[PDB]
């Protein structure tokens, strides 16, 4: 904005209170190469210091030491805006002290004999409250400014006395103050972060704009979504930018046991707050403060809450008294809160984007260097988009990774940890690639469960099927500026219809692990409830973690036994079937985002489909996977023959060309048959040579142990002799019923000419 | 840690 | 008059809430001001009637702010087909709402209107939030799973407090889910939870039947068929007044394709005549699968040619700049026929019989 | 380590419990970087999701007050020793929500013999018997 906040960039001179400013800077600005001017840095750092005239050291930009950038905690290149400091005087009495970490070592009076013309007639005008690393008895001892009797920049001087006393200052407030609250986690929230400065900053920067609008702003902010995601750390964020009184409040705080002490405790708080400043109110988890007053069946809830409306809700209650609410579950909200007049203003906080996932990830990975040949965007823009913490624990597990592979490339090292092997040990695009895959959704993980890995090309067959649902898989994804350019949604309700099992829940499975993006496994009896309306709410609920949950796979596996008409037997009974089916069309209908709706239809039997659902929209369409041809059947074989050691005497397209009628599941039950008849044949080979070796002295290492490691043909032979294909000619003709159902259902194409 | 009671280191 | 929800101090909220956002353009294009701002900007800090619009329309009730939340708005011009019915919902919506002239010369109090048998699957849900987008009113809207829980009268509450809310925001239709889910008498699904959810309804019946009979009290029902919901109090004595839908047709159909297409990236070699004699007996969300799969199969085909080209930039550095950016900006008219050879209709004749019969019911 | 108990969250008081439980958890950071034995781990499971009892949901609160919040990351850290994860919310199952995210326990019978090894090994009971190859 204003050109006063000129770029800080590094100083090539190691003097902490000189800025190399250019020709063109120092004259432009009211910049001599004397001129004690004021700088203000992050969370209100102001401090004051020389502005050395250096032309050819600086291009409008301030280069600044890094002992400046760090004094003032600041970065490099950072717009600091700079204004002149004449009222700093010599401090009359001013409080010093050394730091614990820093004049750990320096032994005697290390301040008076080490910077003793550090400060005596040296003009220098510092914040009350900084520290100054200064080079004494052969070490950098830094002094905290423990306090000053003049304003914070007191030009300290000879003639200032500078009060000091033995009190080392440990690190601890060190790293406190380095833990500043600024925008590392937060990425995307920028209408909200506005909105909430605007209630601050311009409601204090710009109070006469307040005075001429005619309107105060909302006290009662409302900050709701899902908490600690950032929640927290949103509420860091503003009181360490907050320079008023920042009243902070715990839900489970004023509850007490003696009688109104919760009431008297909140009434002294906003009591407090407003004889102390135009504070604002900091609320931390008050979503849990009242049921509305209408499931309030406690007295002493209800007085609560009473007094809760009486304080917030109350004429000439809030004067420059701001209300900064956090909810974790709106809908938990109370009635009256939820009006204006008692919370004017309410936010809900979402989840970001995979943009705002990459700004918000590199911002947290700022702090270390876990890949140096990695762009951490283009993982997140690779990451599904698991949000809130879930960066911070996809960078710990990254880091467990990389500690993994140092402390196994080093020893238990409990107290001699080798620096130059700690000096940035590992930083690895491997390391974020094994944790991202050892990552998953922390939401959806108590819905999580194991399944067995397949990958789309690991399953043989239907490799036009396969193809067609990976395509919709990705470009739902990753063209969605194309289908934005189209302007048309993609599919959602794809079914599959025949003999399932066969490598259909195969199929799925292979799908979900082959998946880039969440897939939710959904088992017919899975949510059913005895509770009146269980089952439909943990549907709703399902549902609506799946829309946050946003992108996911909907595998309704097993949905023949759930997707039953309503009415399909001479009555129905319960009722609430028909319910869960009403509130799966909710889910199924209804407009809402539906970012990604993979809805995955198994079925068997087409015909126990309700059609409603079945309906288009309500369902994209449904594969009527039939049995495989033998050119399918030899596809299938050598998929499964994948692992199998192979016997070149084995006629797998005499098999095929045979098991035409056979079934994907009937060739790996061959498979496991002829398996099965090889292992027995090891077993008895072992046994008969153990018997010979148990009667006399016999060698052991011998290949004997397989004597077939690939299949015999006579175990395939047995195998086939064993059973035959369970196609029913009864299932076939209910599938092909099924099948000229829609076929009917089509026509020829258009080719209108 | 105090102000002003403590003899101060004189130049 | 607009502000006809807006209740208390929520008027006054709006009006800050304009400021806010005035001022907050004016100044963000005016100044930072991370020090002061100019006095004539400051002076000139006057909010716009274009400002107070646009907050409205951003605000809403405080009311419905604590009790629904926000859905895809779309243009009762938008939606094409039902024109008759789409007027005669828009002459009850407005002439006895924003006429109360025409309610005293006739008298008649506003029809309830009990369930719309409208398109199976195509949703009478689209219908209505366009209307309620077109409405400008209070719209009230649920799914079944509304009530139904573990605690005993909850959803005697949940009735009570829907029906409060309809009072204290009325007009407002409830565009109820679920209609056969809760319309289907006591018997049947013996027994059900015991009669409580039978209850439950009946409750809600007595408080709807029922409900108080002032301030355009207004209720929005539909089916894929009628024949699923019983009409044990959806009898026009415990449902008011009642009104039916018919199911699609064939120009109706042409016309929503044709405003799908204008929706969309439109193409001119599509024979979107022949499309909709061959369309006569299809649904609009078969028009839309049609349209999406043709959407899909001309996204493959640009995915395609797009890596075919970064092949050849790759093979030869050459060929990187020398490739149409739209291969086919409009729809092929080969892949809306490959789109209707691969696609299917979901009209079903036993179906229209049960939805007729139940038609025929009245 | 800070042994936690069920009957600990118990108050015959109004919030006696859970004022209790921030008060041992702030003694024993200010104590030390001494640990949380948190013990029934499966109490309040389900983050008062559909739990109506305020008491429970104030407990729930004031754990989330303590697992969350300024200073939460303190030099002790919780066990999530989880009877039933599905019980278990997610209110926890965040790295910050709780301590960490909380991996699951189960036994194998391989490693059975070496814990039949140990458990042999505590009391000598036999000389000749293959007590791990019958095991």
């Amino acid at each position: 904005n204003r050109p006063n906040r000129l770029i800080v960039d590094e100083a090539i001179n190691e003097d902490n209170s000189v800025v190399s400013l250019s020709q063109p800077k120092m004259d432009e600005l009211q910049l001599f190469r004397g001129d004690t001017v004021l700088l203000k840095g992050k969370k209100r750092r102001e401090a004051v210091c020389i502005v050395l005239s250096d032309d050819t050291c600086s291009d409008e930009k301030i280069r600044m030491n890094r002992v400046v950038r760090n004094n003032l905690r600041v970065r490099l290149g950072d717009v600091i805006s700079i204004q002149p400091c004449p009222d700093v005087k010599y401090g009359k009495r001013i409080h010093v002290l050394p730091i614990d970490d820093t004049v750990e070592g320096i032994t005697g009076n290390l301040f008076e004999v080490y910077l003793k013309p550090y400060f005596l007639e040296a003009y220098r005008p510092i914040r009350k409250g900084d520290i100054f690393l200064v080079r004494g008895g052969m070490r950098a001892v830094e002094f905290k400014v423990v306090e000053t009797d003049p304003s914070p920049y007191c030009i300290v001087a000879p003639d200032t006395v500078i009060h000091c006393e033995g009190e080392p200052i440990k690190r601890e407030d060190e790293e406190e103050s380095l833990n500043e609250v600024g925008y590392d986690d937060i990425g995307g929230c920028r209408k909200q972060l506005a909105q909430i400065k605007e209630m601050v900053e311009l409601p204090l920067r710009h109070p006469a704009l307040f005075k001429a609008i005619g309107v105060k702003p909302p006290r009662g902010i409302l900050l709701y979504g899902p908490p600690g995601t950032g929640k927290t750390l949103i509420a860091r964020a503003v009181a360490n930018e907050t320079g008023a009184f920042f009243f902070l409040i715990n839900g489970p705080e004023i509850m007490s046991k003696l009688a109104g002490e919760s009431e008297s405790n909140l009434r002294k708080a906003f009591e407090e707050a407003e004889k102390n400043a135009p504070a604002i109110i900091f609320i931390d988890e008050l979503d849990a403060i009242a049921p509305k007053r209408e499931k309030t069946h406690g007295e002493v809830e209800r007085r609560i809450v009473s007094q809760l409306l009486t304080l917030m809700d109350g004429l000439k209650q809030r004067a420059h008294v701001i209300v900064m609410a956090a909810t974790n579950r709106p809908n938990s909200i109370d009635p009256a809160l939820r009006r204006f007049g008692r919370f004017d203003r309410e936010v809900d906080i979402g989840i970001p984007d995979a943009t705002g996932r990459l700004e918000i990830l590199q911002i947290h990975t700022k702090n270390m260097k876990l890949a140096d040949d990695v762009d951490l965007e283009q993982v997140a823009n690779e990451t599904h988009g698991h949000v809130g913490a879930d960066l911070a624990a996809l960078c710990s597990e990254a880091a467990l990774q990389a500690i993994r592979k140092k402390m196994d490339l080093i020893d238990l090292e409990d107290e001699t940890i080798d620096a130059e092997v700690m000096n940035s040990l590992a930083v690895t695009m491997d390391d974020f690639r094994w944790a991202l895959s050892q990552s998953n959704p922390s939401a959806l993980r108590e819905t999580v469960v194991e399944v067995p890995q397949v990958t789309w090309e690991d399953i043989g067959g239907l490799e036009d099927v396969k193809r067609e649902l990976q395509e919709l898989v990705q470009y739902p994804v990753e063209h969605p500026d194309k289908f934005l350019k189209f302007g048309m949604t993609p599919s959602k309700g794809v079914l599959f219809y025949g003999p399932p099992g066969c490598g259909k829940t195969l199929l799925a499975k292979a799908i979900a692990n082959e998946c880039q993006a969440n897939f939710i496994s959904i088992k017919g009896p899975e949510l059913l409830t005895m509770w009146f309306g269980e089952s439909e709410a943990n549907v709703r609920e399902i549902f609506d973690k799946a829309r946050q949950a946003a992108p996911c796979v909907l595998f309704f596996d097993e949905l023949d036994s759930i997707a039953k008409a309503r009415g399909g037997n001479i009555g129905d009974g319960g009722g609430a079937a028909d319910r869960v089916i009403n509130q799966i069309l909710t889910e199924m209908d209804g407009m809402s985002t539906k970012k990604n709706v993979f809805i995955i239809g198994a079925t068997n039997r087409p015909d126990i489909i309700d059609p409603a659902i079945l309906r288009p929209g309500r369902l994209d369409q449904l594969i009527y996977i039939p049995l495989p041809d033998e050119k399918s059947r030899v596809a299938i074989l050598k998929a499964n023959l994948r692992k199998s050691p192979v016997a070149k005497d084995v006629d797998l397209e005499f098999l095929a060309k045979m098991t035409n009628g056979f079934s994907g599941a009937d060739l790996t039950e061959i498979c496991q048959r002829a398996c099965k008849l090889a292992i027995r044949e090891s077993i008895e080979s072992e046994i008969r040579r153990e018997r010979e070796r148990q009667t006399n002295p016999s060698a052991m290492e011998v290949e004997e142990d397989d004597p077939v490691p690939e299949i015999r043909r006579d175990h395939f032979e047995e195998a086939m002799r064993f059973a035959r294909r369970s196609v029913s000619d009864n299932d076939i003709r209910k599938y092909e019923m099924f099948a000229q159902t829609l076929q009917q259902s089509r026509g020829f194409g258009s080719f209108r000419f | 840690f105090s102000g002003e009671g403590q003899k101060l280191g004189s130049l």
